[PDB]
Order: C-alpha cells, then sequence, then structure tokens
C-alpha cells in the first residue's frame, strides 16, 4: 500500500508559490528513508519530529505542499519567518510539525530566454494566515485612487513572474519545495511506516 | 585592480580539517556570487562550491556535500571554504573564482557566464605522511652511463615530504643539459625525484660535479659530490 | 552530471598552423560552454564564453563555435605562446563540469632517446634499500616504453616513471624510471637491465649491469 510520493517529488511541472498545490496523503504506508537518505536535496529541516522516528510513528493524514521559489527565498519556508514569500505567498505556523524539503531545479524550470510561467505575489493588503492560498488577481491599490480594473499610477497588478534563465545566479535559480505536514487529530490514523 | 588573495591551506591528516580564506579587492564583492574550484595533481579541474551574493543560497558537488561549507563575510570582502573530515582525494590546488557577470542594466536577477577571474591557488595536501627531509644519493657516472663520449651523472632525492625541493648543480654554475624531473609519489606517501646532467666523458676526471638540494618545508640543505664509479 | 569529453588528448603542431580542439557533451547544454587556457603553475585563463563570444582582450585568432552537444575551439596562426593546455566547461547544469583537457605540443621530427643506467649508491645500500635508475634523454614523441629485467625476469609493479615537459630548445622529452627494492632482494639477483622501446629505435635497446661488479 505505497503512498504517492513520487507523484509529488517527480511531477513534471510544479505550482507557482502563490497558487501552491496541496496533496492529501491518506490510507497507505510510506517509507521515509527512501527520502531522507537522498543527497539530492539541498535543504531538509524537520520540526516537532525526528526524521528517523518517522518510520515508526503514524499520523492521521499527511499534507504535501509543493511549489517553486528562487534559491535565496528558501530560508523563508520555516516557522516564524518574514519576507515577501513568507508574508504574501506561503506561511508556516509557529507550531509547525513537519519537514521542509528543497532542491535546485535549474535544469527543469529554467528556459532559454526566460521561463515566466512561475509567479509570486509582490503586494497584499495584509499578511497571510498560515496555510492560506491567495489566488486573487484583482489590482492592488497602493494609493488613494480607484483603479477600475486597470493598472496605472500606484495601481499595480499584484502578481509578478520569475525570469528563470539557465545563466541566473544560483540565488535567483528555481528551487522546488515540498512541505510535509503531520497532524494527529482524534480521528483514526491511516498513514504510518513499515 | 581585481585581486583575490588566498590563505589557509597546507598539510592535514585524513580526518583533519582546514579553513581556506580568500580576500577580494578591486571590485564590489557583495554583488558577485562566488565559487571554489579545485585541481588535483596531474588531473583536470573540478568544480566544488558556489555561494550567492547574499550568502542565502549555497550549492556543492556531491563528493563534498555535508563535509564542506562555503560562506562569506561581505563586510570584510571575504570568502571561506571550511573542510571537515578531509580525505586523501581532497588533495588539490584550490582556487576561489569570480564568475563573469552579464547582468544587463537594472534587472533584478543577476546572470553569469563562465569564470572571468581566478586566484593564484592554495595547495591542500591530505596525507598520512608527515614532514620529513630528503636523503640524497649519487647517480654515479660510469661506462654504463655513456653513449659514446657523452656521460650522464646525477643525484637522487628520496623520501621527502611535502613538496617541493630545489636542485642546482655546482651552485647554479652548470645549467646546460640539466634535467630535473617532476617528483613522484611513492607508495609510502613520500616523494622522490632525480636530477641528471650530461657532460663530455673526458671531463669526468678533471671537472668536479656537486649537486645542491634545498628542502625549505623542513629546513634541509644538502650538498652531495658525485664521483665516477668502476662498472 | 554532464560529461565533457575533449578530443584528442594531444595535438602536435608548429607555429603558424591551425589547432582544432573538440569538446562533446553527454547531453545538450545549448551555447553555455566556455574555453580556458592553462599554463604550468598558473590558474586557468578564460578565452571563450557563450560557445562563440571572446573574452575581453582575446586575440581574434581564438574562435569558438558549436551548440547542443558539439563544440570547437579554433586557434588560427599558432604563436609560441599558444602551446598550453585547453579546457572546455559547461556552466549551467549542476555540477559544473570541465573537460579532461587537450595539450597543444610543438611538432618536431622523431628522435630516439639516449639510454643510461645507474646502479644504487653504497650509502643507500647501507640504509637498507636500493634504487636502480634508467634514464631516457632527449627523445620525441613522448610515447616510450621502459621494461625492467632482473636476471631476465620481467619486472612490473616496483618501478615508477617521471617525464619532463617539452624542452624549450629542441622540443624533446626526457624520462626517468626508478626500480626500488630492499637490500636483501637486491642482493638476491645478479643482472639488472632496462630495455627501452621507442618508435625512433629500430629494435629494443638494453642497458644492463652485474651487481657486485659495480
Ligand atoms: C496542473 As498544476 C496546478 O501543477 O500547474
Ligand atoms: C590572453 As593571450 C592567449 O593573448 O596571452
Ligand atoms: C589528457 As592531457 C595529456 O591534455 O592532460
Amino acid at each position: 500500500n505505497l503512498c504517492p510520493f513520487g507523484e509529488v517529488f517527480n511531477a513534471t511541472r510544479f505550482a507557482s508559490v502563490y497558487a501552491w498545490n496541496r496533496k492529501r496523503i491518506s490510507n497507505c504506508v510510506a517509507d521515509y528513508s527512501v527520502l531522507y537518505n537522498s543527497a539530492s536535496f539541498s535543504t531538509f529541516k524537520c520540526y516537532g519530529v525526528s526524521p528517523t522516528k518517522l518510520n515508526d510513528l503514524c499520523f492521521t493524514n499527511v499534507y504535501a505542499d509543493s511549489f517553486v521559489i528562487r534559491g535565496d527565498e528558501v530560508r523563508q519556508i520555516a516557522p516564524g519567518q518574514t519576507g515577501k514569500i513568507a508574508d504574501y505567498n506561503y506561511k508556516l505556523p509557529d507550531d509547525f510539525t513537519g519537514c521542509v524539503i528543497a532542491w535546485n531545479s535549474n535544469n527543469l524550470d529554467s528556459k532559454v530566454g526566460g521561463n515566466y510561467n512561475y509567479l509570486y505575489r509582490l503586494f497584499r493588503k495584509s499578511n497571510l494566515k498560515p496555510f492560506e492560498r491567495d489566488i486573487s488577481t484583482e489590482i492592488y491599490q497602493a494609493g488613494s485612487t480607484p483603479c477600475n480594473g486597470v493598472e496605472g499610477f500606484n495601481c499595480y497588478f499584484p502578481l509578478q513572474s520569475y525570469g528563470f534563465q539557465p545563466t541566473n545566479g544560483v540565488g535567483y535559480q528555481p528551487y522546488r519545495v515540498v512541505v510535509l505536514s503531520f497532524e494527529l487529530l482524534h480521528a483514526p490514523a491511516t498513514v504510518c511506516g513499515p | 585592480e581585481v585581486r583575490l588573495v588566498e590563505s589557509g591551506g597546507g598539510l592535514v591528516k585524513p580526518g583533519g580539517s582546514l579553513r581556506l580564506s580568500c580576500v577580494a579587492s578591486g571590485f564590489t564583492f557583495s554583488s558577485y556570487e562566488m565559487h571554489w574550484v579545485r585541481q588535483a595533481p596531474g588531473k583536470g579541474l573540478e568544480w566544488v562550491s558556489v555561494i550567492s551574493e547574499s550568502g542565502a543560497t549555497t550549492h556543492y558537488t556531491d563528493s563534498v556535500k555535508g563535509r564542506f561549507t562555503i560562506s562569506r563575510d561581505n563586510a570584510k570582502n571575504s570568502l571561506f571554504l571550511q573542510m571537515n573530515s578531509l580525505r586523501a582525494e581532497d588533495t588539490a590546488v584550490y582556487y576561489c573564482t569570480r564568475p563573469q557577470s552579464v547582468t544587463v542594466f537594472g534587472v533584478a536577477a543577476t546572470s553569469y557566464e563562465a569564470f572571468d577571474f581566478w586566484g593564484q591557488g592554495l595547495r591542500v595536501t591530505v596525507s598520512s605522511a608527515s614532514t620529513k627531509g630528503p636523503s640524497v644519493f649519487p647517480l654515479a657516472p660510469s661506462s654504463k652511463s655513456t653513449s659514446g663520449g657523452t656521460a650522464a651523472l646525477g643525484c637522487l632525492v628520496k623520501d621527502y615530504f611535502p613538496e617541493p625541493v630545489t636542485v642546482s648543480w655546482n651552485s647554479g654554475a652548470l645549467t646546460s643539459g640539466v634535467h630535473t624531473f617532476p617528483a613522484v609519489l611513492q607508495s609510502s606517501g613520500l616523494y622522490s625525484l632525480s636530477s641528471v646532467v650530461t657532460v663530455p666523458s673526458s671531463s669526468l676526471g678533471t671537472q668536479t660535479y656537486i649537486c645542491n638540494v634545498n628542502h625549505k618545508p623542513s629546513n634541509t640543505k644538502v650538498d652531495k659530490r658525485v664521483e665516477p664509479k668502476s662498472c | 552530471d554532464i560529461v565533457m569529453t575533449q578530443s584528442p588528448d594531444t595535438l602536435s603542431l608548429s607555429p603558424g598552423e591551425t589547432a582544432t580542439l573538440s569538446c562533446r557533451a553527454s547531453q545538450s547544454v545549448s551555447s553555455y560552454v566556455a574555453w580556458y587556457q592553462q599554463k604550468p603553475e598558473q590558474p586557468p585563463r578564460l578565452l571563450i564564453y557563450g560557445s562563440s563570444s571572446r573574452a575581453t582582450g582575446m586575440p581574434d585568432r581564438f574562435s569558438g563555435s558549436g551548440s547542443g552537444t558539439d563544440f570547437t575551439l579554433t586557434i588560427s596562426s599558432l604563436e609560441p605562446d599558444d602551446f598550453a593546455v585547453y579546457y572546455c566547461q559547461q556552466y549551467t547544469n549542476w555540477p559544473l563540469t570541465f573537460g579532461g583537457g587537450t595539450k597543444v605540443e610543438i611538432k618536431r621530427t622523431v628522435a630516439a632517446p639516449s639510454v643510461f643506467i645507474f646502479p644504487p649508491s653504497d650509502e643507500q645500500l647501507k640504509s637498507g634499500t636500493a634504487s636502480v635508475v634508467c634514464l631516457l634523454n632527449n627523445f620525441y614523441p613522448r610515447e616510450a616504453k621502459v621494461q625492467w629485467k632482473v636476471d631476465n625476469a620481467l619486472q612490473s609493479g616496483n618501478s615508477q616513471e617521471s617525464v619532463t615537459e617539452q624542452d624549450s630548445k629542441d622540443s624533446t622529452y626526457s624520462l626517468s624510471s626508478t626500480l626500488t627494492l630492499s637490500k636483501a632482494d637486491y642482493e638476491k639477483h645478479k643482472v639488472y637491465a632496462c630495455e627501452v622501446t621507442h618508435q625512433g629505435l629500430s629494435s629494443p635497446v638494453t642497458k644492463s649491469f652485474n651487481r657486485g661488479e659495480c
């Protein structure tokens, strides 16, 4: 009863961070060693759980969130961080119990002339609540004017595109991120190891 | 002028550790991502590590991931490579390398193409052997070291560590026809080389021949006279 | 990891001729290829980036071409300064990888080596080891075979070779081969020979000596 992990990690395309994807994992067994024993990952921090213990612990349902950001922003995917990504795109709760996995994906997500399919949110009237997905495309009002659905002076379209090129500096290169969330409600647990 | 002064290399035993430093000058250090590349003795170039301008992103080759850490202090124009649990195959000349910026005008993301500047390099030697002076032996001229009226003589510099040694003949007086060979790494971990010179056979009786060997890493200066041998 | 295979390992040319150095990638790297020159005891120097773009201050006799997986460096009208080692590099796929390198050596005519042999010194013998040294002087090209014979038994595994770089005047090479034994093993045998084969020699050249007579 294998859990669909190669689905999440080996997916052809990844989601933009503002429209981050979430896959629920339920009613299956999963080996976490086939993951945390890979040297391919550039980042593997865990919170509220020993990664080694994951093979013998068991949880209600598991959430796998995935998206693309640029390298310098990977540090923002952590409990209690601030910045453009942590505030307007994807925010972790301070009580976060799970693991954050990230690896460079310049060979998949960079394109000659620039891959503009990956977007992030530059402006938002307020900070995101944890695990909130804001896909609003209405125009930001940075001044006092009513933009009437068109962009002008201090009337900004809130989403902006990464220009991922193969020659970008490593800090501006695309990174694929997967966030595993583990919750233990009072409902029966259906995701455990061997 | 663009300059990258490197420091902090040298000798280490297997399982030891080093910290290489590279101070930059002549350009805006904080605007450049920076790399470490290495070159093993007699081998080609291997890329090692990269760090972004801010230092928030680092990337390593697989054979050093988890052992090496690249870092930078932009306030001090400094780049560092911390090397832990060093292995014999980590022996190399290490270069801090500045990639060539191609960022056009005021775009937010930086772009780079190839390496446009290299430091002079730091030697890093990971070996069980320890610093040791050399033994100097004569390679005596004889009938077996003649091709017609050409005689060949020399001296053999054996069992020293680390590199290098310097060899002269008659205190720099004799330089014509002198071959000093690159050192070879013996199976014991120590180095060996030989220095030879061809002279006219008839000059062996009249001309005296002394070889002068200097090993600075251990403060050794030996002079050995090479005399003919019946054979 | 993308492998960058350079070919060939050595080109032997004279000044004024044209050097064509090939580099092939195990998968496509578009035009993201560079070429560097390295001289002994110096860091590499960037010559070409973007497959075809010259670095600032490169002479126009250096030129680059190619894409996808096939790349070429052309050095027109070779000057004495251009005889060095050359590396290709792809710089967009992690890990960044370099080619094995190609040496551009000076061309000259075939020259047979002069062969000499040296028995171990007595001071070394009193220290418990014995080094027999065979010397090959001023030959070309670099390819040369030295075979040690002890009482006509072919030895392998206890000798080491070391070859100089191309001589600045006659463009020849020199080589040394050391056979190392313990004192006891050295005194178990009588005849020590080094037999040299080289394309400049009609037949193998053997130089030998008898231990104790020397
Ligand atoms: C199909 As999708 C949300 O991964 O672009
Ligand atoms: C940089 As050059 C090969 O002209 O010395
Ligand atoms: C393969 As080579 C002789 O150019 O080091």
